[PDB]
C-alpha cells in the first residue's frame, strides 16, 4: 500500500512536509543533497523509518463516536466547535455535509450555517430528542429533514441483511405463523397517544440503534463458525506450549594466537609446612629500599598514564570559534553521510547499482579532496 | 421490632476472640516454591525489538492507584526501560502512547536507553486525555517493526489502562496482520479482562492465553514489569535461525577530542569500529557508517544466562543426615529452628543443588537464582 | 568515613605455586604471598575499626573459607592455639591472622592427603561466586556497608587462558555491578596478558595488577590495592594496559575480528561453520543468508 | 436529562425494537461491538424476544443489569382471571404466583449469561422487592448469593463489581480445579469407584 | 471420552466433564429406566444440552428397544444450538467408533 | 535565516520536478 518503501521514496510532498517540520535535517539536506549532489532516493534510502513515522503522525484518524452527544450548551450560552468535531459531524452524518455543500458556498457562511443547524429541528432529531411542534427550528435546515428521513430508509437498505440462525429473532417470531393467542397489552406494546398514533419514542430508539449500527459498519472497510461458537472451551484440553528446547555443548576450542611430578610437588609442600610451623615472621615483608623504589616508580608511571588519559572524558568546549567549528561539523556530517551510503551500497552488493557506488566513490574522493 | 440503632449495642470489643507456629509461615513459602518446581532451558529470542505502548486516556486519571495511573505507569516504564536495557543490551526499543484516539510516537526504535528515558520524562509533564485506540497503536507498532531483521524477534508490550477502545477500522484485520508478521503482543491491563486484548494476546502468541496480565496491587505491577524484561520463548515452528554479522569495537584513548560518526559532536573517548574505523559514542549500537552491530563481550554475557537457567534448589528433608551445619557459600549458621522439644527438628533451611550436592541457605537460594547465575558448588566441583 | 568489607579470593594450588617456584629463582613463594596477604589484611583492619575481612582459598579440589573459620570449629574451640604468630600484637589483628594460618595449616594437610588426584578443573570462578554471596550476606545483614573483592591468582607461565571460566566469571561481574563491589585482581606469574580477569577488573571499576616477583608484594598491596570503596571515585586507578573487551571464537579459538554469531545461543564464530549448522546449539541454518554473507561485495570494471 | 450522553462515551447504546428484523440486527451489532472491544449495552425487556433463547456467554455478558423485578400488568383482566382460577383449583395464592412468574423471568434473564465455568459476570438486580424473594431464585444462584449481599447501595455495589472483575481476570491455578470443578477421565473412574 | 453408567456406554464429546453433568446423566438414566416424568434443574454454565444429547443418543443406540427422541425447545435459536451440539456429538461418535452409523437428525420449523 | 534556505529548497524541488517531467 502507501506504506511500502517505494511509496515513501516517491512521495515528494511528504518529504517536503518533513523538511518543513525538521530543523537539523534542513542543515543535513542542504549541505548534502543541495550542494554535494546526492540523489533524493539515495538520501531517503536510509531514512525510511523517519518518513514512515512522519506519515503515521498524520495519516491515522480517530474512530467514529457520537459527536452530537458531546455538543452541549456550556442569558448567553456558548458551544465550542473544533475542526475535528466538524469532520466527525460530516463523517458520522451525511445529511449535515449534504446541507453544507449546497448552503455554505452558496448563500450564507459557515458559522451562520452552524448556528442555524444548532437552532434547527434537525439537531434535535439527530441527537435523539423528542421532536416537538412548538419549537420554531430553522426554516432553512428543515427542508432537508424529510430528505434525512430518505437517508434513513437508505440506511435500512444498507443494513437489512440476513443473519445467522443462532440469533435469528425473525425466525423466533415466525417459528409458527398461526399464533393467535392473547394479544400483548399496552405494557408490552409501544406507547400511543390519545388519538392512537405512536408518540415517537420508538423513532429515537430506532435512531440510536441505527447510529450504533452505522458506527459498527463504518469499521468494515479497507482500513461452520456456529460450531466454534457453541463449543465449550473449558471441557477441551488445555493449551500445551510448543516452545523449542535447545541444548548447549561446551566443547569449544582453546584460545590460540610445564609438567611437574608429584614428588617435587610433595617436597615443596613439606618445605612450606616446615617454613610455616617454625616462625612466620611478618617483618620480612618490608622491602630493601630499592625494590620498593622500583615498585613505587612503576606505580607512579602507570598512574601518570592513567591520569593523563582520564583527566578529561552536550559536547565539550573547544578553542575553535563557532564558525570554523560549524564548518568542520558540516563537512564531517556530509563525509559521514557519503561513507554510510557508500558502505550500504557496497555491502548490498547488487551489480546493477555497482557503478552508482563508483559515483559515490568519486564523491568520496572529492570528500578527501574537500578535506 | 423497631429502629436499627435502638436494638442493641454493637459490642465491637467482643467480636475479637483469642509451639509449631513457624509451620504456617513455612507452608506458604512451600506453596509459592511449588509453582517454580518445573524448569527446563526453553530457547529464548535474545535479540529483541520491543514497542512499549502506554495508555494516556481519561481513564488513566482514576485515583485508585496512588497518585494517578499516568504518572506511576510512566515511572515504572522508566524503571522498565532501565531494567530492559540492563538485561537485554543488544535489543532495540520504541515508545508509543495512545492519546485522543491518536497513536503518538515519542521515541524512534533505537538501542540507546537514555533517549527513551528523556522521552518518558517529557511525557510525564503532560496530562493524559482522550479515548484510546488499540488499532492505531498496533498499526504504528507494525510500521516500526517492519524494518527490523528476521533474526530479531518483534515484540509489542501494551500497558492498556482503559476498558473500551475506539478504532478507525476493523481490529481483527490488524490482529491478522500482526500474526502474519510474527509479532508477539503481551498486554498488561489495569482494570479488567477486555475481550479484544485477550483475543489479540491469544492470536499473536500461538494460542497461549497467559500473555494477558491483570494486576492486583502496587507490588504486582512491579512483578509484572520485572517479568516482562525476560525474553519470550520462541516456538518450534520458527526457522529464522540466522547468523548476525557484527564487530567488536576497540575503546580508543585520545587526549584530543574528535568528531563522532553518530552525533557529529566532540567526544573525548569513543569506540573504533573494526570494519570502517569510524568511532561511536555509546554501546551497543549499529554503526552509523557501515550498518554493522557493535557490542562488547559483556553484552553477550549479560543475556547468556537466559540460555541455561539453573535448576531450582530443592529443600532437603528434615529426616536426612545433614551434609554440613554451615552454608557452602557464606557459612550461615543453619538454624535448628527447634520450636519445642516435642515438636522436634522441622523445616530445616538447607537447600540442595542437584548438580553438585551442596547445601545453601535461603539467602544464597535468593542470590544464586536472581543476581548471580552460577552455583558456586557446581564450579567448585573438579569435573 | 564508611566501614567496608574486604574479601580476598586467594587461589592456592600446589601445582601452580610449584611451577612458580621452578620458574623463579627463590623457593617457597607461597610463604611470601601469605605474609604479604596477612600484613595487608592487618592494614585493612587498621584502616577502620568497623571494617570486616574474609578470605577464600581455592584449591584443586574446590574452595574453603579461611576467615571466619568453619563455625563448628569455632563452637568446639577444644584447644588448637598454635604458636604461628606471636601473641603480643594487637588482639583484633591476632585473632584474624591466627584463624587464617590455622586454616592454611588444615587446608595444606587436607590437600596433602589428596595429592594423588590431579585435577584439570580450576575453582577460581566458584570461589569468586562464594565471595560475592558473602558480600551479599554482609551487605543485607547489617544496615549500609561498602564492599570490595581481591583476587590473588597465579598462572606461573603454565596455566593458560581457559574457556570454561568465561561464563561464570562474566556472571560474577554483573553481580558485582549489581552491588557496586569492585573486583580487584593481582596476578603473579609470567603470563602478562590474562584476558578474563582484566575484563573483570575493568568492568567492575577495579584495578588490575600483574607482578612477576613475590617479594615486595606488601608495597604493591598497600599502594594500589588499598583503594577503600569510600574513596573510589576520588582516586584515579593505576591499571595500565586497558583490555579490549573482545572474546574468543568457538571453532578456531582465535581472538575475533568482525564476526558472526547465531541468534539462538550467541556463540561467536570467526568463520562460517561447516555443514550450515551452529556448533553449540545444533540449529540448522538456511542457505539464503549464509549465501548472502559468503557473497563478495561489488566493484565496477 | 443527558444520562445516555455519558454512556455514549464508553459503550454503544443498542435497543430492542418490536420489529424482529431490527432487533436481530441490533443483537448482531451488539455482538460485533462486544467482539472488537468497542463495548456495548443492550437495553431489552425481560419478557420479550431477546430474553428467550439468546445467550450472552463470555464477553457478551460481563454484566446483567436487571432493572426492577419483572411483574406483569396486574390490572389486566386475563392475569386476574388466571390467578382466580389457580386460587380456586390449585390453591396457589395470587401474590405467590405473581412473585413466582416475575422471579422465573428474572431467573431466566440471569441464567442466559453463563456458558462454561471460566465464564464470569455479575447479576445485579435493581429493586427493593428482590431481597425478600431470595428463596424463590434458583438454588445455584441462591447459594452464589451470600447473606451479606441482599441490601446493597450503588457505590459499594460498584466497588464489589470492581473487586470481582479484578479477581476473575487472574489465571486460575489448575491444581485448584483439577478434580473439584472439572473432571478428567481418571477422576471420573475414581469417583465411580469411590461411590461403589 | 467414553465412560460407563451402569451397563450403558456414554460417548462424551469432550476430554473433560463437569461433575454436575455426570449427576445429571445418572439421574436421566435412572428416570428412563424406571419410567415416568421428571423435572431437573441444570445450572447454566454447565453443558446441559451436550450432556443431555450425549446420554440420550447413547441410551437410544445401546439399548435394543431403540426408542426415538423428542427434543422440544422454546425457540428456533435454541433449536439451532441443539442441532449444532448434535453435530459436534455425532462427529465425535463417528470419529471414536470409526464409522457413521444409521442416524437421522432433523430440525423442524415453519415454511418461512 | 531559514527563509532563504527554504526558498532555495523550493527552487531545487521545482528544478527537479522540471527534470523528471
Ligand atoms: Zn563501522
Ligand atoms: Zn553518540
Ligand atoms: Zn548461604
Ligand atoms: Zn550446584
Ligand atoms: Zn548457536
Amino acid at each position: 500500500d502507501s506504506l511500502s518503501k517505494e511509496k515513501l521514496l516517491t512521495n515528494l510532498k511528504l518529504q517536503q512536509s518533513l523538511l518543513k517540520g525538521n530543523k537539523v535535517l534542513m542543515k543535513v539536506f542542504q549541505e548534502t543533497v543541495i550542494n554535494a549532489g546526492l540523489p533524493p532516493s539515495e538520501f531517503w534510502s536510509t531514512r525510511i523509518p523517519l518518513l514512515r513515522a512522519f506519515a503515521l503522525s498524520t495519516s491515522q484518524k480517530v474512530g467514529p463516536y457520537n459527536v452530537l452527544s458531546t455538543i452541549k450548551p456550556v442569558n448567553k450560552v456558548n458551544v465550542n466547535l473544533s475542526r475535528e468535531k466538524i469532520l466527525n459531524i460530516f463523517e458520522n452524518y451525511p445529511i449535515v455535509k449534504k446541507a453544507y455543500t449546497d448552503n455554505v458556498p452558496k448563500n450564507f457562511k459557515e458559522p451562520e450555517f452552524w448556528a442555524r443547524f444548532f437552532s434547527s429541528k434537525l439537531f434535535r432529531k439527530l441527537r435523539g430528542e423528542k421532536i416537538m411542534q412548538n419549537d420554531r427550528g430553522d426554516v432553512i435546515i428543515d427542508r432537508y429533514l424529510t430528505l434525512d428521513q430518505e437517508f434513513d430508509r437508505k440506511d435500512d437498505d444498507m443494513l437489512l441483511h440476513p443473519v445467522k440462525k443462532i440469533i435469528d429473532l425473525d425466525g423466533n417470531i415466525q417459528d409458527d405463523p398461526v399464533v393467535r393467542g392473547n394479544r400483548p397489552d399496552f405494557t408490552m406494546q409501544p406507547g400511543v397517544d390519545i388519538n392512537g398514533n405512536s408518540d415517537g419514542t420508538v423513532d429515537i430508539l430506532k435512531g440510536m440503534n441505527r447510529l450504533s449500527e452505522k458506527m459498527i459498519m463504518a469499521l468494515k472497510n479497507e482500513y461452520n463458525d456456529e460450531r466454534n461458537e457453541l463449543k465449550i472451551d473449558d471441557l477441551n484440553e488445555s493449551y500445551k506450549t510448543n516452545y523449542a528446547i535447545i541444548h548447549l555443548k561446551r566443547n569449544a576450542h582453546e584460545k590460540t594466537t610445564l609438567k611437574v611430578s608429584n614428588q617435587q610437588m610433595l617436597q615443596q609442600l613439606s618445605l612450606v609446612m616446615d617454613n610455616l610451623i617454625n616462625k612466620l615472621d611478618l617483618n620480612q615483608v618490608v622491602p630493601n629500599n630499592e625494590v620498593s623504589n622500583k615498585i613505587n616508580k612503576r606505580v607512579i608511571t602507570a598512574i601518570k598514564i592513567n591520569a593523563k588519559q582520564a583527566k578529561h572524558n552536550l559536547e565539550v568546549k573547544s578553542t575553535l570559534p563557532i564558525d570554523l567549528l560549524e564548518s568542520c561539523r558540516m563537512l564531517h556530517t556530509t563525509c559521514c553521510e557519503f561513507l554510510k551510503h557508500f558502505y550500504i551500497h557496497f555491502q548490498s552488493g547488487e551489480q546493477k547499482q555497482a557503478s552508482t557506488v563508483k559515483k559515490l566513490y568519486n564523491h568520496l574522493k572529492d570528500c578527501i579532496e574537500k578535506l | 421490632g423497631g429502629y436499627a440503632w435502638e436494638d442493641e449495642i454493637k459490642r465491637s470489643w467482643d467480636l475479637v476472640k483469642v509451639m509449631a507456629s513457624l509451620v504456617a509461615s513455612i507452608v506458604e513459602a512451600r506453596k509459592k516454591r511449588t509453582a517454580k518446581k518445573n524448569i527446563t532451558p526453553y530457547q529464548r529470542g535474545i535479540i529483541r525489538s520491543l514497542i512499549l505502548t502506554l495508555d494516556c486516556s481519561e481513564a488513566m486519571l482514576e485515583k485508585d492507584l496512588r497518585p494517578n495511573r499516568h504518572a506511576m505507569i510512566i515511572q515504572y516504564a522508566i524503571d522498565f526501560v532501565h531494567e530492559f536495557f540492563d538485561q537485554n543490551p543488544i535489543s532495540q526499543m520504541g515508545i508509543i502512547i495512545m492519546r485522543n484516539g491518536l497513536a503518538q510516537l515519542v521515541s524512534q526504535v533505537s538501542g540507546n536507553p537514555q533517549d527513551h528515558i528523556d522521552a518518558l520524562k517529557s511525557i510525564r509533564k503532560q496530562e493524559p486525555k482522550g479515548n484510546p485506540s488499540l488499532q492505531n497503536a498496533l498499526e504504528m507498532a507494525r510500521g516500526l517493526l517492519l524494518p527490523v531483521p528476521a533474526h530479531c524477534t518483534r515484540e509489542v508490550l501494551i500497558v492498556f489502562g482503559s476498558l473500551s477502545t475506539t478504532d478507525p477500522g476493523d481490529i481483527h484485520q490488524t490482529i491478522d496482520s500482526l500474526v502474519s508478521e510474527k509479532i508477539r503482543v503481551k498486554v498488561l491491563g489495569l482494570s479488567a479482562q477486555v475481550a479484544i486484548c485477550k483475543e489479540l494476546c491469544k492470536a499473536t502468541n500461538y494460542g497461549d492465553e497467559s500473555f494477558y496480565k491483570i494486576l492486583l496491587d502496587e507490588t504486582h505491577l512491579k512483578e509484572l514489569f520485572n517479568e516482562a524484561v525476560t525474553p519470550l520463548p520462541v516456538n518450534k515452528i520458527n526457522k529464522g535461525f540466522t547468523l548476525v554479522k557484527m564487530g567488536f569495537p576497540t575503546r580508543i584513548f585520545e587526549d584530543t577530542p574528535t568528531f563522532c560518526s553518530c552525533h557529529s559532536k566532540l567526544v573525548y573517548g569513543g569506540y573504533f569500529c573494526p570494519n570502517c574505523h569510524s568511532k561511536v559514542c555509546s554501546l551497543p549500537t549499529v554503526c552509523p557508517c557501515c550498518d554493522l552491530m557493535l557490542i562488547l563481550s559483556t553484552h553477550l554475557a549479560r543475556s547468556y544466562h537466559h540460555l541455561m537457567p539453573l535448576k531450582t534448589f530443592a529443600e532437603v528433608p528434615t529426616t536426612e543426615k545433614f551434609r554440613s551445619e554451615d552454608c557452602f557459600s557464606c557459612q550461615s549458621r543453619f538454624p535448628i529452628l527447634k520450636n519445642h522439644k516435642n515438636g522436634k527438628l522441622l523445616t530445616s533451611s538447607r537447600y540442595r543443588c542437584e548438580d553438585c550436592k551442596q547445601e545453601f541457605c535461603v539467602d544464597c537460594d535468593v542470590f544464586i537464582h536472581e543476581i548471580l547465575h552460577n552455583c558456586p558448588g557446581c564450579e567448585s566441583k573438579p569435573v | 568515613e564508611s566501614p567496608s568489607l574486604l574479601t580476598v579470593i586467594i587461589e592456592i594450588a600446589p601445582k601452580l605455586w610449584t611451577t612458580f617456584d621452578e620458574e623463579g629463582n627463590e623457593k617457597g613463594s607461597i610463604i611470601k604471598v601469605l605474609e604479604a596477604l596477612i600484613v595487608f589484611l592487618n592494614a585493612h583492619l587498621a584502616f577502620n575499626s568497623a571494617n570486616k575481612v574474609a578470605v577464600i582459598a581455592a584449591y584443586s579440589q574446590g574452595i574453603k573459607y579461611l576467615y571466619p573459620e568453619s563455625t563448628s570449629a569455632l563452637k568446639a574451640s577444644t584447644r588448637s592455639d598454635l604458636k604461628i604468630i606471636n601473641s603480643d600484637m594487637y588482639r583484633r589483628f591476632r585473632n584474624v591472622d591466627e584463624t587464617l594460618v590455622e586454616e592454611i595449616y588444615k587446608l595444606f594437610e587436607l590437600e596433602k592427603k589428596q595429592i594423588e588426584q590431579n585435577s584439570q578443573r580450576s575453582t577460581l570462578a566458584g570461589a569468586m561466586s562464594a565471595g560475592l554471596t558473602y558480600v551479599n550476606r554482609i551487605s543485607k545483614e547489617s544496615v549500609s556497608l561498602k564492599s570490595r573483592l581481591l583476587v590473588l591468582t597465579c598462572g606461573s607461565g603454565s596455566s593458560k587462558d581457559e574457556i570454561f571460566q568465561y561464563i561464570p566469571i562474566m556472571n560474577c561481574i554483573f553481580s558485582a555491578t549489581k552491588m557496586k563491589c569492585p573486583i580487584d585482581v593481582v596476578k603473579i606469574g609470567g603470563s602478562k596478558e590474562s584476558t578474563f580477569l582484566q575484563q573483570t577488573t575493568d568492568a567492575t571499576n577495579g584495578v588490575y595488577l600483574h607482578v612477576e616477583s613475590t617479594e615486595g608484594l606488601i608495597q604493591y598491596l598497600a599502594t594500589a590495592m588499598f583503594i577503600d570503596p569510600s574513596l573510589r571515585p576520588i582516586i584515579v586507578k593505576p591499571n595500565h594496559g586497558s583490555v579490549d573487551f573482545r572474546t574468543s571464537c568457538y571453532l578456531t579459538g582465535r581472538v575475533v575480528a568482525v564476526g558472526f554469531i547465531c541468534s539462538v545461543c550467541l556463540c561467536v564464530l570467526s568463520i562460517i561453520p561447516p555443514g550450515n549448522k551452529c556448533p553449540a546449539c545444533d540449529s540448522q541454518f538456511d542457505e539464503h543468508v549464509i549465501a548472502k554473507l559468503k557473497r563478495k561485495p561489488v566493484v565496477p570494471r | 436529562m443527558g444520562i445516555l450522553d455519558e454512556v455514549w462515551k464508553h459503550k454503544l447504546i443498542l435497543v430492542e425494537t418490536p420489529d424482529a428484523q431490527e432487533t436481530s440486527l441490533a443483537l448482531e451489532t451488539y455482538r460485533k461491538a462486544c467482539s472488537n472491544g468497542r463495548g456495548a449495552i443492550l437495553l431489552s425487556v425481560a419478557r420479550g424476544k431477546v430474553s428467550e433463547g439468546i445467550d450472552f456467554d463470555h464477553q457478551y455478558g460481563r454484566t446483567v443489569l436487571m432493572i426492577g423485578i419483572p411483574f406483569q400488568y396486574t390490572e389486566s383482566r386475563i392475569l386476574k382471571a388466571r390467578l382466580e382460577f389457580m386460587r380456586e383449583n390449585y390453591r396457589i395464592r395470587e401474590n405467590d404466583f405473581l412473585s413466582f412468574d416475575a422471579m422465573r423471568h428474572a431467573a431466566q434473564c440471569l441464567g442466559r449469561v453463563l456458558r462454561g465455568k471460566d465464564d464470569y459476570g455479575v447479576m445485579v438486580l435493581a429493586d427493593r422487592r428482590f431481597s425478600r424473594k431470595r428463596s424463590q431464585l434458583p438454588k445455584w444462584i441462591a447459594q452464589g448469593l451470600s447473606d451479606a449481599d441482599l441490601n446493597l447501595s450503588t457505590d459499594m455495589a460498584i466497588s464489589n463489581t470492581k473487586q470481582f472483575l479484578r479477581t476473575m481476570a487472574q489465571p486460575t491455578d489448575p491444581k485448584d480445579q483439577e478434580g473439584v470443578s472439572v473432571w478428567s477421565y481418571e477422576d471420573l473412574i475414581k469417583h465411580q469407584n469411590s461411590r461403589k | 471420552m467414553k465412560f460407563y453408567i451402569d451397563d450403558l456406554p456414554v460417548l462424551f464429546p469432550y476430554p473433560k466433564i463437569y461433575p454436575e453433568q455426570y449427576n445429571y446423566m445418572c439421574d436421566i438414566k435412572k428416570t428412563l429406566d424406571v419410567g415416568g416424568n421428571s423435572i431437573l434443574e441444570m445450572p447454566s454454565g454447565t453443558g446441559k444440552t451436550v450432556s443431555l444429547l450425549s446420554l440420550t443418543i447413547a441410551y437410544q443406540m445401546h439399548y435394543p428397544e431403540h426408542r426415538k427422541i423428542i427434543y422440544c425447545s422454546r425457540t428456533m435459536s435454541e433449536i439451532e444450538k441443539a442441532l449444532v451440539e448434535l453435530e459436534n456429538l455425532m462427529d465425535y461418535r463417528t470419529k471414536e467408533l470409526g464409522y457413521q452409523e444409521d442416524f437421522r437428525g432433523l430440525g423442524l420449523t415453519s415454511r418461512k | 535565516e531559514e527563509r532563504e534556505n527554504e526558498k532555495t529548497l523550493n527552487d531545487y524541488y521545482a528544478a527537479l520536478a522540471k527534470k523528471q517531467a
